[PDB]
């Protein structure tokens, strides 16, 4: 009826042919007749649950229900922007006789992910470039390519000829300042991926250099982020209108995804059934069949969030997400605050 | 100054942080985004088939060709993206940065190759 | 001085004022938008920003009849601060088991 | 009171040139008890509506039937009796053109009323008699109701 | 003229992947199962190796040394 | 020399400074019958307008066209409110033209949605088009702006597009 | 001019009124610096506005004195006094407007005007 309407209109997102339709989050005071949709803290409490469905080292999966997509795009931009990190600012440069340019060489080390936890070190104030203990991190890298004493007489490989005739950033060294050699224990402050190649060398040719890493956000830069990807996709939730038999249950599983659809055979006679709505990556390939396009319904539970975030290893990711909400609830306090000194 | 290799050069009228980026379900955000009004007038249909090409080689791993007068056609590159999980036609369903609730309209996402210009 | 209010008349009606939060993007806007428009009171509520170049982002809070305006606002501060320590507290407990049932 | 106008109508078309919009259909309907044609654009998204349903339609100048034409602001929080508890369907628009007849050179009594519901028209025909009432920028309630 | 250590779009490093790519193309492995292998599952990894051009080896021949 | 003064061509006195290309597609696809909105959208949308001068007037946001199913604005609605955004905007622009696409019967009760008709700055039919909003036409909403309200209340209205007709195109896609 | 001041509570006569509230109108003091050929024009516009409007009326019963019972038929061609004095003077005013001004450089807005 209308009333069957106006609940998919306010729960479901129906993606269609030629566009999504319900896009529009509508649960607000007054938008509807017979609804009440003022806040009410306990109801939201009862609905809200979190489910991992997945954690693995720099790998987090987990699924949000009954939040709306304003507070969960906030945790998005707060994990993609506002987590702070630790990367290299300043770096003092002597003797680079390489190949690579100074400053294509300073941006690549800034780039470099370092595994020093951001919560322990505080934000260097403006100038203030001498740093401190507490402020910074300092790491030296120094690296002299040469000749192979012992080599064979073709020599076609480089590896064979030359001795670090590439930099890694297992060369970079940590050079401990006032306690902190006492404060992290040795190998808790190191480039996290360890086989990132810096630069290349010939031989004679060396790079010297001394790196300031300091704590940023990345509003700032896009090496100071802590996430790879951080990406939120409503739950898919297929329907098939009509039941759907016969040959017609192999088209509907193949113009879904692998393992969305499983074809069973009830009485011998093959019948489709939705098993994992889950995995189904939304291709649409079922409107390009005509009699199926009008056998099934493609569309996306509006409050049932999938959250996937990956961590580029400085942190780990459930450290990251906690990290994330904290700095949305540090923003909210600020502006109270102002409002207690205003009146 | 930016140019697209379609005789489509262009000038960065704004630098916008990743966050207010739009974001596809896999979570690419687009590096550029290029205005849809410039194709009509212009007629570059060209441009079109290459973002096209380009999403199927990439997810493949082969380097399709665009030679003049022959190249990849339309229908088997469409037959690619569908293996890979990827919309025929190369319109993906993205989600907006700024608002966090799904853009009306399918946009088409791709790769393409953009030169920098001397000026 | 993050946030500065300002009236919509000379007559400094209060129903209708305009926070200017100094600092702030779409992620504090947008997030208290929906908490303070879920306020009966409140008939319109919106955020505009005045260029991309200055990070700051206006709110405007127009209430149905008497109410200063600061009042929704602060609620809806107050709202978003509870709805964080909420989702905080159950993802984490959530970690928790998941590592247990693994372990 | 504050009815302006109120018959029962019949559906005869819902699309004479094709469907042009998805949400709107421009339903051409009939009245039993004068001869009345109504020309009128619906959502029917949220409200469907089929070749063969009969309807109520009533037009009122105020939604609270105590005849208290009070409409500073339009308030959807507030909840007190009104009309539109007994109605499914509601739109707010204003008048905005009233012609005659062209078809006749003598002797002639239709006129047209024309209201633009944000957009969404509404032309009504008719006996003068039947739209009496209706004037120019004038504010008025469409209210709706499918009969079994 | 060296491979870029993050991706330009998503971020991930890509940096580490460059010696394992060519040494997988080096045995039998195809393109696309070769980047299947080091893990680039989203396009926007996948195209920087499979674009990338190596000609800091061929720079360095005209190096001083 | 100012732009304000110089808004109309001296060739033929049709208006040269007008909207152009994505704020001409916004503004025909926000005034066409479909475009409906719920409270939140269409505050979000109107709140694009308030800034640069704008930010010391009470918006007025017009009662809903849809009221009871479920309360929802037209496109056509929230365009108006770029001609007069506040109650104490004194202009009230008026226009009666025929679209391009106009079917050629049924003046405002065309097929194609193409006859504009704009009363006390709020438009009852239509899509805009280049027609009512682009350069090269004295049918256009700003030249009406412009010969009877003045040279400041045109300029006023061409700014609040410049604002709102990129917002809902970004967001719509 | 009729939608910006629309009159309720006015008399809406017309017909033998409007062309006799006109001419009173144009003859004084000012539209005498106006052309006389404007002022013609005016004339020709305001007579074709008493013709429709004494069709309509035949059409929909003649109004005997104001009086008609249906007052819905008042509304079809309504124009009332306050609106015959507005759109007079906008008129004047407008045509006042137009006229070029003197030092205008004529010349060379139509060299520029036949490049463009």
């Amino acid at each position: 009826a209308a009333s069957q309407a106006v609940e998919e209109m306010r729960s479901r997102v129906v993606l269609g042919e030629f566009g999504v339709r319900n896009v529009h989050t509508t649960d607000f005071p007054g938008n509807y007749s017979g609804y009440d949709d003022a806040w009410d803290q306990d109801r939201f409490e009862k609905n809200f649950r979190v489910d991992v469905v997945h954690m693995d080292e720099n790998s987090l999966e987990f699924d949000m229900v009954g939040i709306d997509a304003a507070i969960a795009n906030a945790f998005r931009r707060i994990l993609l922007a506002e987590v702070p990190t630790m990367a290299v600012e300043k770096v003092l440069v002597y003797n680079n006789t390489s190949i690579v340019q100074d400053e294509i060489l300073a941006h690549r080390l800034g780039l470099i992910p370092i595994h020093a936890d951001p919560r322990l070190f505080e934000y260097r104030n403006q100038g203030d470039e001498e740093g401190t203990e507490i402020d910074t991190l300092q790491f030296r890298l120094q690296v002299r390519c040469t000749r192979n004493p012992h080599a064979a007489k073709d020599s076609s490989d480089p590896n064979e000829l030359y001795v670090n005739h590439k930099v890694y950033t297992r060369h970079m060294t940590w050079i401990p300042l006032g306690n902190q050699a006492d404060l992290f224990p040795e190998g808790t402050i190191r480039p996290v991926h360890d086989d990132i190649l810096i630069a290349q060398l010939r031989p004679g040719q060396e790079i010297d250099l001394l790196m300031h890493c300091v704590k940023g956000i990345g509003k700032d830069h896009a090496k100071f982020s802590p996430v790879a990807t951080a990406s939120y996709r409503l739950l898919p939730d297929i329907t098939l209108l009509e039941p759907v038999e016969g040959e017609a249950a192999e088209e509907l599983s193949r113009c879904f995804s692998p393992g969305v659809i499983e074809v069973q055979e009830v009485q011998g006679k093959k019948v489709a059934r939705v098993a994992n709505p889950r995995l189904d990556t939304f291709s649409r390939e079922i409107f390009r069949n005509e009699k199926l396009k009008k056998v099934v319904r493609l569309a996306r539970v509006r409050d049932h969030y999938i959250f996937s975030v990956e961590s580029t290893g400085v942190l780990p990711p459930d450290v990251l997400v906690s990290e994330a909400i904290k700095v949305l609830m540090g923003k909210c306090r600020r502006f109270l605050d102002e409002l207690d000194a205003v009146q | 100054k930016f140019s697209s290799r379609h005789g489509q050069k262009g000038v960065c009228g704004l630098i916008v942080p990743q966050e207010d980026m739009p974001f596809c379900d896999s979570g690419i955000c687009p590096d550029i985004i290029m205005n849809p009004h410039g194709f009509p007038s212009r007629m570059t249909v060209g441009k079109l088939i290459e973002l096209l090409a380009g999403k199927a080689g990439v997810l493949d791993g082969r380097f399709h060709y665009g030679t003049a007068f022959g190249g990849s056609k339309v229908k088997d590159v469409c037959e690619d993206l569908v293996r890979h999980g990827y919309n025929y036609l190369g319109k993906d369903y993205v989600t907006s940065g700024i608002t966090g609730e799904p853009l009306e309209a399918y946009i088409y996402f791709g790769p393409v190759y953009y030169q920098k210009l001397k000026h | 001085k993050t946030a500065l209010e300002m009236v919509q008349a000379a007559g400094t009606d209060r129903h209708c004022v305009t926070f200017v939060l100094h600092e702030e993007d779409h992620t504090l806007g947008n997030s208290l938008r929906y908490m303070i428009m879920k306020n009966p009171e409140v008939e319109f509520c919106g955020y505009t920003t005045t260029h991309p170049s200055e990070s700051k982002i206006n709110l405007r809070i127009q209430t149905r009849g008497t109410l200063p305006a600061v009042e929704p606002f602060q609620r809806g501060l107050n709202e978003l601060m509870n709805v964080c320590q909420h989702v905080l507290d159950k993802f984490e407990a959530s970690i928790k088991d998941y590592k247990d049932q693994k372990a | 009171a504050g009815i302006l106008f109120e018959d029962i109508f019949d559906v005869k078309d819902i699309d004479p040139e094709g469907k042009k919009f998805d949400r709107v259909s421009r339903l051409h309907c009939e009245s039993e008890s004068f001869k009345m044609d109504l020309i009128l654009d619906v959502n029917i998204q949220i409200y469907p509506v089929d070749l063969g349903d009969k309807f109520r339609l009533v037009i009122a100048s105020t939604l609270y039937e105590d005849g208290t034409l009070d409409d500073g602001e339009y308030n959807p929080t507030d909840d007190r009796p009104s009309r539109a508890d007994q109605f499914e369907y509601v739109m707010y628009g204003k008048v905005y053109r009233i012609e005659g007849d062209e078809t006749s050179t003598e002797a002639a009594t239709r006129l047209s009323a024309y209201v633009s519901y944000g957009g969404l028209l509404m032309r009504l025909q008719g006996d003068a008699n039947n739209l009496h009432g209706f004037e120019v920028d004038s504010r008025v309630y469409l209210l709706m109701k499918k009969l079994a | 003229m060296i491979i870029p250590v993050r991706c330009f779009t998503c971020g991930k490093i890509v940096g580490n992947k460059w010696e394992a790519y060519l040494g997988l193309l080096q045995a039998e492995y195809t393109e696309g199962d070769a980047l299947d292998a080091l893990g680039l599952k989203r396009y926007c990894c996948r195209r920087m190796l499979l674009a990338h051009v190596d000609l800091i080896e061929k720079l360095l021949n005209y190096a001083p040394l | 020399m100012g732009t304000k003064a110089n808004l109309v061509t001296p060739r033929n006195g049709e208006p040269l400074i007008a909207a152009i290309q994505d704020f001409l597609t916004g503004a025909y696809l926000l005034t066409l019958k479909d475009t409906f909105f719920d409270r939140a959208k269409a505050c979000q949308i109107i709140a694009s307008i308030l800034v640069g001068k704008d930010e010391k007037i009470k918006v007025r946001l017009p009662p809903p066209t849809i009221l009871k199913p479920v309360t929802l604005w037209t496109g056509k609605q929230i365009f108006s409110v770029i001609l007069r955004p506040s109650d104490d905007n004194p202009v009230r622009a008026n226009l009666r033209t025929k679209g391009k696409q106009y079917c050629g019967k049924g003046e405002d009760l065309c097929a194609n949605d193409s006859y504009v008709t704009i009363q006390n700055s709020e438009l009852m039919s239509g899509s805009m088009d280049k027609g009512t909003l682009g350069s090269g036409s004295k049918n256009n909403i700003f030249y009406i702006l412009l010969r009877d309200w003045g040279q400041n209340e045109a300029a006023d209205a061409m700014s609040r597009l410049a604002r709102l007709a990129p917002v809902y195109l970004s967001n719509r896609g | 001019i009729k939608a910006v001041f629309p009159c309720p509570s006015e008399p809406a006569l017309s017909k033998n009124e409007l062309i006799l509230t006109t001419e009173s109108i144009m003859k004084k003091s000012e539209f005498l610096c106006c052309q006389d050929s404007f002022l013609q024009e005016i004339k020709k516009f305001i007579k074709g506005v008493s013709e429709k409007i004494k069709k309509t009326r035949d059409k929909y019963g003649i109004n005997d004195n104001g009086t008609t019972e249906p007052r819905v038929l008042y509304q079809l061609d309504r124009i009332t006094p306050t609106q015959v004095e507005k759109f007079l003077e906008t008129c004047r005013d407008k045509y006042m407007r137009a006229q070029m001004e003197p030092g205008s450089a004529v010349g060379a807005l139509c060299a520029q005007s036949i490049g463009e």
